[PDB]
RNA sequence: GAAAUUGUUGAAAGGGAAGGGCAUUUGAUCAGACA
RNA sequence: GGAAUACUGCCAGCUGGGACUGAGGACUGCGACGUAAGUCAAGGAUGCUGGCAUAAUGGUUAUAUGCCGCCCGUCUUGAAA
RNA sequence: GCCCUGAAAAUGGAUGGCGCUCAAGCGUGUUACCUAUACUCUACCGUCAGGGUUGAUAUGAUGCCCUGACGAGUAGGCAGGCGUGGAGGUCAGUGACGAAGCCUAGACCGUAAGGUCGGGUCGAACGGCCUCUAGUGCAGAUCUUGGUGGUAGUAGCAAAUA
RNA sequence: UUGGCGGAAAGGCCUUGGGUGCUUGCUGGCGAAUUGCAAUGUCAUUUUGCGUGGGGAUAAAUCAUUUGUAUACGACUUAGA
């Protein structure tokens, strides 16, 4: 037996992935993870996770 | 004939029969979950049946393998058993239940040429 | 060791011999004993009397050939007081009980045979001195045995005829024991001598 | 001569078990002349074999062994813990087995 | 098609065995095992015999002789873990067993050269075991357990 | 031409129910590799 | 007055017997022993040997033995009732 | 302090049973020993988390792989799957040289829902995969309709003169 | 084979004579292998069946009938070459 402090096998909360089944937004995700992976640059971090969002996250400019 | 691979262990051969199933004939032994409230098999009381679990899960390094090593395959007719020619060492053609007497000859022979084990091979043989 | 182990009950406290022959019965070992009317029981008489007696009053309501069957032998006795120590609904405590014989006095078939004696349960052994104890045989005979007097005869003959062994026996042994006395001082024993034997 | 035993004669008692569940899996094992865990060390990895007959004869005899080993002392009173390759049956508590003097330290 | 086929088939290739370090090393037997030294053998078609050790093989294997003209074992090999040790012992110095290893027991009646060799290794061990009175009835006679005898007691 | 239910034949068990779980003995029966 | 022993604790002191386990699969790391080359018990078992190649192991099934197992569903604080 | 008197209930009876008296009882002290689905180490299944890897010439970057931790559950929530009738596409799929259905203490795969094969019976249609759709999965409701048991060769077949 | 004793379930115990096998009480001479480095390595006693030949002995019960000291039916009690 273990006295849990958190609650076990909790999801992070945080998509990893877009939830769309375009076939472009797929290859602009695998170039980003890429370049997120191997630049250790902010920006790319910043970009790869704004393609998960859903279209309600992704207000128009 | 296979590749070489570790020794194939069953965690629980027995099968799992729906409880009561030797008690009615209309309860059928096609595993069911108990929902009662009450019952002793959902409670896990000692001295009742197991039930299925995903820590019985074999290794996934023999899963799906036959004692002989091979993966099984559903054969049809010659085109589906060419198929295999480049991997004989990991599956093994079966033909299907619905194939004609003269058809398996066909098979057979294909099959013998191309060195892929069948794993029914006398299945409707006029001999 | 012995194929066969034959238990003289005589001087025997009734519940430690019992525990320790059915635990001989269910390790496989056979077990026959032999005067069990001579068997001994810790406490005075008169309340070994009254414990039987409670035992008697019990008896299915309704059919009293239904209940609880109450012997008066002494060799049923301690088979009682055994087959409550063994699991006897079991088929393994069957087979334990069918290894194990009980009898009144020393019947023939056993009367020319070897004799031992359990330390563990032996009245001299275990009761401080002074306590006071009950015979089987007069227990038995209280609550309606009717056989002390026959085991009593046939007991007083097995003796006669076994005190004659033991003189023809005892002559023996004197000759043998010369025999052996004037062997020694040789060459032979004083090698067996060094070798301990 | 009139003797060729080259074991020491055993009885096989029961399972190990709690007071009301039982372990098929290990079986204990009464040694005649052990009567002292320090005693019993000596027979620790020695063979044991339960040999019993059956009436149909397969590779040309009627005769059937279960072979086993000593694993370890159990209690006060030089009973110790024998496993076998298959358990034995429950119907042999009480029968006697066979502990060889081999693989020896002597 | 009956089934349709696996987009993934698994490689037929077998890879190598990493490199294993389990370095092999010389055996050291019991201090009681030495050359003449008497072994009860406790298993095979010999069982009970008293007979004599004369050598350690390479295969971790004792070369034993009966002597065969005293209790009918000929040169054979024994494992270590299947005889037991007495205490009594007979000279080994003017045997020669150098010409016996390993390849002199190859399995591929009876050969001549057997025979003779039996004959001149037994040769210089019987007149040994005349020295001392009750050896050669000794090791002609067999060894078993009596009624009453403790083996964890009993000293060898 | 299914099941409940029934007859015949064959096998097995049965000292106030039957059926079940873990383990092994016995009987019957059976696949896999002989590279 | 001089020792011994008991008790408690420490050793990067030595050594015998028994049981369970062998996951991984080219190389890569950290160390040890060595003037060197190299070796090793250092990021997970190898070497040698025998019998059998079939119902022998094993599976299935029936039965026997040891221990264990109350009838499911339902309402209910609480059901074998 | 222990023991005894004080101490009377209805079927036969319960320190669990046997039985136990320098205890196998009561108070107390010291050790050895027995065994839980708990603890320690290892393997395997799954879940969650943190990471590695697109470079062609070989197939799944929802892939492969490395590391650590975790696993009870009614009411209830969510996720990944199994099976059924029908529909679009595809396998130039199976079949009177035997399709479907049914029987089979015969074999194989899956933790499971299930899937596959052999044998028997049988006679005309049917299946895999990618998708669409629903009158889509039963042990119960004094459930509906139909069929069949134990009871049981049993109750009984005795008013009105023969 | 001679004699005695034993009835609690005696079914056993003791004793007399001769024939015969062995004797490790002591001293000799031949034989063993190859089951290959272990594998119960098979040496006990339960029941029963079929064929050989050496002796031994040549019946009852039930149904049916009958009786009423009996009786729901079975059962019981009687008779019949
Ligand atoms: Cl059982
Ligand atoms: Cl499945
Ligand atoms: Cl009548
Ligand atoms: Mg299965
Ligand atoms: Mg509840
Ligand atoms: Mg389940
Ligand atoms: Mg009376
Ligand atoms: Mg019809
Ligand atoms: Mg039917
Ligand atoms: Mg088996
Ligand atoms: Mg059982
Ligand atoms: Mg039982
Ligand atoms: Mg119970
Ligand atoms: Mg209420
Ligand atoms: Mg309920
Ligand atoms: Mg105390
Ligand atoms: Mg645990
Ligand atoms: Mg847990
Ligand atoms: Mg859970
Ligand atoms: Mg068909
Ligand atoms: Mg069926
Ligand atoms: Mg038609
Ligand atoms: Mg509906
Ligand atoms: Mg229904
Ligand atoms: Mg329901
Ligand atoms: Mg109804
Ligand atoms: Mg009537
Ligand atoms: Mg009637
Ligand atoms: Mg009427
Ligand atoms: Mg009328």
């Amino acid at each position: 037996g273990i006295d849990h402090t958190s609650k076990q096998h909790k999801r992070s909360g945080h998509r990893t992935a877009p939830k769309s089944d375009n076939v472009y937004l797929k290859l602009l995700v695998k170039l980003y993870t890429f370049l997120a992976r191997r630049t250790d640059a902010p920006f790319n971090k910043v970009v790869l996770k704004a393609l998960f969002l859903s279209k309600i996250n992704r207000p128009p400019v | 004939a296979s590749l070489p691979h570790p020794k194939i262990v069953k965690k629980h051969t027995k099968k799992f029969k729906r409880h009561h199933s030797d008690r009615y004939h209309r309860v059928a032994e096609n595993w069911r979950k108990q929902k009662g409230i009450d019952s002793v098999v959902r409670r896990r009381f000692r001295g009742n049946i197991s039930q299925p679990k995903i820590g019985y899960g074999s290794n996934k390094k023999t899963k799906f393998l036959s004692p002989s090593g091979h993966k099984t395959f559903l054969v049809a007719n010659v085109k589906d058993l060419e198929t295999l020619t480049m991997h004989t060492k990991t599956y093994a053609a079966e033909i299907a239940h619905n194939i004609s007497a003269k058809n398996r000859v066909v098979i057979l022979a294909r099959a013998k040429a191309l060195g892929i084990k069948v794993t029914n091979p006398k299945g409707r043989l006029a001999l | 060791v012995e194929p066969v182990v034959v238990i003289d009950g005589k001087g025997h406290l009734v519940g430690r011999l019992a525990s320790v022959v059915a635990k001989q019965l269910l390790n496989g070992q056979k077990i026959v004993v032999v005067r069990a009317e001579e068997l001994n029981i810790s406490g005075e008489f008169f309340r070994n009397k009254l414990k039987y007696h409670d035992f008697l009053r019990k008896a299915t309501a309704f059919n009293k050939t239904r209940g609880p069957f109450h012997f008066r032998a002494p060799s049923r006795i301690f088979y009682k007081a055994l087959r409550g120590m063994v699991s006897h609904k079991t088929a393994r405590g069957k087979a334990a009980l069918e290894r194990l014989k009980v009898f009144e006095g020393i019947p023939p078939p056993y009367d020319k045979k070897k004799r031992v004696v359990v330390p563990q349960a032996l009245r001299v052994l275990r009761l401080k001195p002074g306590r006071k104890y009950t015979t089987l045989g007069k227990l038995s005979t209280s609550v309606g045995w009717k056989y002390e007097d026959v085991v009593a005869k046939l007991e007083a003959k097995r003796k006669v005829s076994s005190a004659e062994y033991y003189a023809k026996k005892r002559a023996f042994t004197k000759k043998v024991a010369s025999a052996n006395a004037t062997a020694a001082e040789s060459d032979v024993a004083k090698q067996l001598a060094a070798l301990g034997y | 001569a009139e003797s060729h035993r080259l074991y020491v004669k055993g009885k096989h008692l029961s399972y190990q078990r709690s007071k009301r569940v039982n372990n098929p899996n290990v079986s204990l094992i009464k040694i005649e002349g052990v009567a002292t865990p320090q005693d019993a060390q000596f027979y620790l990895g020695k063979r044991i074999a339960y040999v019993y007959r059956a009436s149909k004869e397969v590779r040309g005899s009627k005769i059937r062994v279960m072979w086993g080993k000593v694993t370890r002392t159990h209690g006060n009173s030089g009973v110790v813990r024998a496993t076998f390759r298959n358990n034995l049956p429950a119907k042999t508590f009480g029968a006697s087995v066979r502990i060889f003097l081999y693989p020896s330290n002597i | 098609s009956a089934q349709k086929a696996p987009k993934w088939y698994p490689s037929e290739d077998v890879a190598a065995l990493k490199k294993t370090r389990k370095a092999a090393r010389p055996q050291k037997l019991r201090a009681s095992l030495v050359p003449g030294t008497v072994l009860i053998l406790l298993a095979g078609r010999f069982r009970g015999k008293r007979v004599v050790y004369l050598k350690h093989l390479e295969d971790n294997t004792l070369l034993i002789s009966g002597p065969f003209k005293v209790n009918g074992v000929p040169l054979r090999r024994v494992n270590a873990r299947y005889v037991i040790a007495t205490s009594t012992k007979v000279s080994v110095e003017g045997v020669n067993v150098e010409k016996f290893n390993v390849e002199y027991f190859a399995k591929e009646e009876i050969k001549a050269e057997r025979v003779e060799d039996q004959k001149v290794v037994d040769k210089a061990l019987i007149a040994e075991i005349k020295k001392t009175p009750l050896l050669k009835q000794y090791l002609s006679a067999s060894f078993s357990l009596k009624n009453g005898d403790k083996p964890h007691m009993l000293k060898f």
